[PDB]
RNA sequence: UACCCGCAGAAGAAGCACCGGCUAACUCCGUGCCAGCAGCCGCGGUAAUACGGAGGGUGCAAGCGUUAAUCGGAAUUACUGGGCGUAAAGCGCACGCAGGCGGUUUGUUAAGUCAGAUGUGAAAUCCCCGGGCUCAACCUGGGAACUGCAUCUGAUACUGG
RNA sequence: UUAGCUAGUAGGUGGGGUAACGGCUCACCUAGGCGACGAUCCCUAGCUGGUCUGAGAGGAUGACCAGCCACACUGGAACU
């Protein structure tokens, strides 16, 4: 139920960063970031209105790793939540379970920080949920388990992301190995450039 | 024939308020003067006047913008071929609240924003647009 | 107090026993045009004092026989 | 069109 | 400033003592996403000739309406030779729901959350015509003010 | 006849008892006459999962409602813990 | 039994459909209106991204396609919300019962309608806020809803008597 | 492209009958009864809470859950 191909090639499909990798190494010093995948990669394509619905989705879900059959069912929840679709998408997808410890940088990618909630790693208000797709409610703990701090995956991946900026709604602690999920966020407080309309109007049909 | 006088005094509004005339005339009854003089009392129309007792004969001074139809579509709802009633929370706006709806009811002719300090409902006569 | 109905005789040939048909206004399901709907009860008629087209006043009663369910009450208008 | 013509027989669904 | 788009590309034809001469027409809107469009029309030999011929009637006749923090003031109806428009403002998040053509037209004025159903003929041509004259018609709350005459809560 | 009983719902594996009035020609999940409460036995039992209402019981039992013995261990009980 | 401890090593665990337009994605070769393809439009007799194959990609996912069925799209039986001069449609015309409808003024009735209240509309399902099964599906607390029907008390502008 | 249907049929009296009212049954008396607001005849079908579809109004349907009715090889009858 993943994605098992190559990381950057979707990024070389869509043409935009999806933080698929650390920071590290730069974006364009591994490929041509403006090449489709393929034959005709530097030849331009033309993008219809039928498009802009669906390279939109096609971005969002690549970060998440999120299917078909789930996005659908998150679309289901935000229509029949109150207030704005795309503000009720944009609570589903920040807080699910592997977002939460990517964000605080427990992980260094999204792919590493789905495998630390998987194999037995993440303890939530003291209680372990192994799958990546918890919805994290407010004013919750979360930590890492005794038996998971002495791994490696911990020690190198907390000063890459010191390195990048933080979230407002987040408190991280790395002497403790723990971390908080204070409140909701907002649309602003995330990316502003990725547009929920063009998502919402595809599922509208 | 005249059956619905009540949209035979919407036709006469209608027609006038569009070619541009001054002021009508029509055959008055009890019913016309108690929904032209709501009308007044909305920013619709100008004045009304009765004449005659034996023929009693009702008038209606126009209005306009520059020139411009004030009343710009008016629709009779009710007929009596088909009559429409609603409950006091089923009265339906015009133009999402800005148009008016003419319902009598036992407290008199008003409007639908003056029947929700009255809480009752009846026919609709007209949607004031 | 209790439930009573009025209507019309349409039939009287039979003793003890007269016909009244009932009228009531429907609003259609799918159109809302009030229709006079037409119910057509048998009344016990004591004494055999209604004639035709008299408006009655009638109440309900025990089953008197295979199609009889209503009795008589006054008579409101007669021979007119 | 008129509803009254509607009240004897409503429209013929195919 | 001015946000633009192409709507439909349809080539057409005339018939001459040689044979059959084809030419291009295409329909463009303009506008600048706060209640003023502007749409075009254009014939040409050539395609790239066609799409600029109705950009450039579309600098002017180009309109004004009365936009509620971008979306309609009421519902409000659209009528043309086929195309029964009907319009209706939504609430706030629901986004852009509407054809293709009414789609070039809604974007270009700025307006996000309304509702949009086209009923009879699927002329793209004439859908357009019908949207542009059906906001000059819809009407502001203060202009109908200035009608009626007071200065109270439906304003 | 009248008698006060249990009612198994939920799903497999999943324990959970409607507390109803109903006869005894009646199934199970049959027709009832009323509801009564609910009760939990994979409850914490630190929370909620446990609660009748002694006035509709009283109602029943004085009219000659029997109880079932399984009823009766919550009738028991609901007085030592309140 | 769920669950939990401990062990070993990425080791035991990804495919199918599509790729002219609709509709996401392009080249090459073979074939020669033949074979085939196809839901629609219609592709192929010497350059076919449409046939067959390869390379590459796209959409999905332990599922993926197809067929059949129902509604939606279809305002294409149009109450909401369609037409009838010539696109399908105004009987060749007239009289007229039943049915539908009805000028204007006043009084009365309160029938229709409207207001309020009572009883009822089994539970479950759907909706609202929750809780719980590690999560979700699922289960479940209360409320809302069930626009219904019956009766009583009111108002009388309109409709009916 | 079903317009007339119906003699225990419609009503009354009395007797009989069932746990209960009743042409439920019998003798007699009356000639009515039903019906263009679809009687009667033919064909199809368990119904409903609901489910599915749809912005709604509507549309299709009645598997699993629940309520009721009917049936237990075919037909008929009564006992307990
Ligand atoms: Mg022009
Ligand atoms: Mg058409
Ligand atoms: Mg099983
Ligand atoms: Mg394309
Ligand atoms: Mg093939
Ligand atoms: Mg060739
Ligand atoms: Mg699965
Ligand atoms: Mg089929
Ligand atoms: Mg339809
Ligand atoms: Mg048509
Ligand atoms: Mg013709
Ligand atoms: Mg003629
Ligand atoms: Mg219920
Ligand atoms: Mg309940
Ligand atoms: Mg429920
Ligand atoms: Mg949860
Ligand atoms: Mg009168
Ligand atoms: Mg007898
Ligand atoms: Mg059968
Ligand atoms: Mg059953």
């Amino acid at each position: 139920a993943r994605y098992l191909g190559p990381k950057l090639k979707l990024s070389r499909r869509e043409g935009t960063d999806l933080f698929l990798k650390s920071g590290v190494r730069a974006i364009d010093t591994k490929c041509k970031i403006e090449q489709a995948p393929g034959q005709h990669g530097a030849r331009k394509p033309r993008l219809s209105d039928y498009g802009v619905q669906l390279r939109e989705k096609q971005k969002v879900r690549r970060i998440y790793g999120v299917l078909e059959r789930q996005f659908r069912n998150y679309y289901k929840e935000a229509a029949r939540l109150k207030g704005n679709t795309g503000e009720n998408l944009l609570a589903l997808l920040e807080g699910r379970l592997d977002n939460v410890v990517y964000r605080m940088g427990f992980g260094a990618t999204r792919a590493e920080a789905r495998q630390l909630v998987s194999h037995k790693a993440i303890m939530v208000n003291g209680r372990v949920v192994n799958i990546a797709s918890y919805q994290v409610s407010p004013n919750d703990v979360v930590s890492i388990r005794e038996k998971a701090k002495k791994q490696s995956r911990v020690k190198a991946a907390l000063e890459l992301a010191e390195q990048r900026e933080k979230p407002t709604w987040l408190e991280v602690d790395a002497g403790k190995m723990e971390g908080t999920f204070k409140r909701k966020p907002e649309r602003s407080d995330l990316s502003a450039d990725i547009n929920e309309h063009l998502i919402v109007e595809l599922y509208s049909k | 024939s005249m059956q619905d006088p009540i949209a035979d005094m919407l036709t006469r509004i209608r027609n006038g308020q569009a070619a541009n005339k001054a002021a009508v005339t029509m055959p008055s009854s009890k019913l016309k003067v108690a929904i032209a003089n709501v009308l007044k009392e909305e920013g619709f129309i100008e004045d009304f006047k009765v004449e005659g007792d034996t023929k009693p004969e009702l008038e209606l001074t126009l209005k306009y913008f520059q020139g411009k139809a004030v009343v710009e579509s008016i629709q009779r709802v009710s007929r009596p071929g088909l009559r429409i009633y609603k409950r006091k929370d089923e009265l339906p706006k015009v133009m999402a609240g800005l148009g008016i709806a003419v319902v009598s009811t036992s407290k008199g002719v008003m409007t639908d924003r003056a029947a929700r300090q009255a809480g009752l409902g009846g026919e609709i006569i007209c949607y004031v647009a | 107090k209790i439930r009573t109905l009025q209507g019309r005789v349409v039939s009287d040939k039979m003793e003890k026993s007269i016909v009244v048909a009932i009228e009531r206004f429907v609003k259609h399901p799918i159109y809302g045009k009030f229709i006079k709907r037409t119910t057509k009860l048998h009344v016990h008629d004591e004494n055999n004092e209604c004639g035709i087209g008299d408006v009655v006043e009638i109440r309900e009663c025990r089953p008197l026989s295979k199609t009889k369910s209503w009795t008589l009450v006054r008579v409101v208008e007669k021979a007119v | 069109a008129t509803v009254n013509q509607l009240v004897r027989k409503p429209r013929a669904r195919k | 400033e001015l946000q633009e788009k192409l709507i439909a590309v349809n080539r057409v034809s005339k018939t001459v003592k040689g044979g059959r001469i084809f030419s291009f027409t295409a329909l463009t809107v303009v506008g600048d996403g706060n209640g003023r469009v502007g749409f075009g029309y254009g014939k040409a030999r050539e395609v790239p000739a066609a799409i600029q011929k109705a950009m450039e009637k579309a600098r002017r006749n180009m309109i004004n309406v009365a936009l509620n923090n971008g979306t309609l003031q009421h519902p409000v109806k659209g009528v043309h030779t086929g195309s029964r428009v009907f319009m209706q403002p939504a609430s706030e998040g629901t986004g852009i729901i509407a054809g293709g053509a009414m789609r070039a037209v809604l974007e270009v004025a700025g307006v996000h959350n309304v509702l949009a159903k086209a009923y009879g003929s699927t002329n793209p041509i004439n859908v357009v015509r019908a949207t542009i004259d059906g906001l000059e018609n819809m009407n502001s709350p203060e202009m109908v003010a200035a009608k009626r005459g007071k200065s109270v809560e439906e304003i | 006849m009248v008698t006060i009983r249990l009612a198994r719902h939920g799903a497999k594996k999943r324990p959970f008892y409607q507390v109803v009035v109903a006869d005894s020609r009646n199934a199970r999940n049959g027709r009832f006459i009323e509801r009564v409460g609910f009760f939990n036995p994979i409850a914490s039992e630190k929370e909620e999962g446990t609660r009748l209402d002694l006035d509709r019981i009283a109602h029943w039992v004085g009219q000659g409602a029997t109880i079932s013995d399984r009823v009766a261990a919550l009738i028991k009980e609901v007085n030592k813990a309140a």
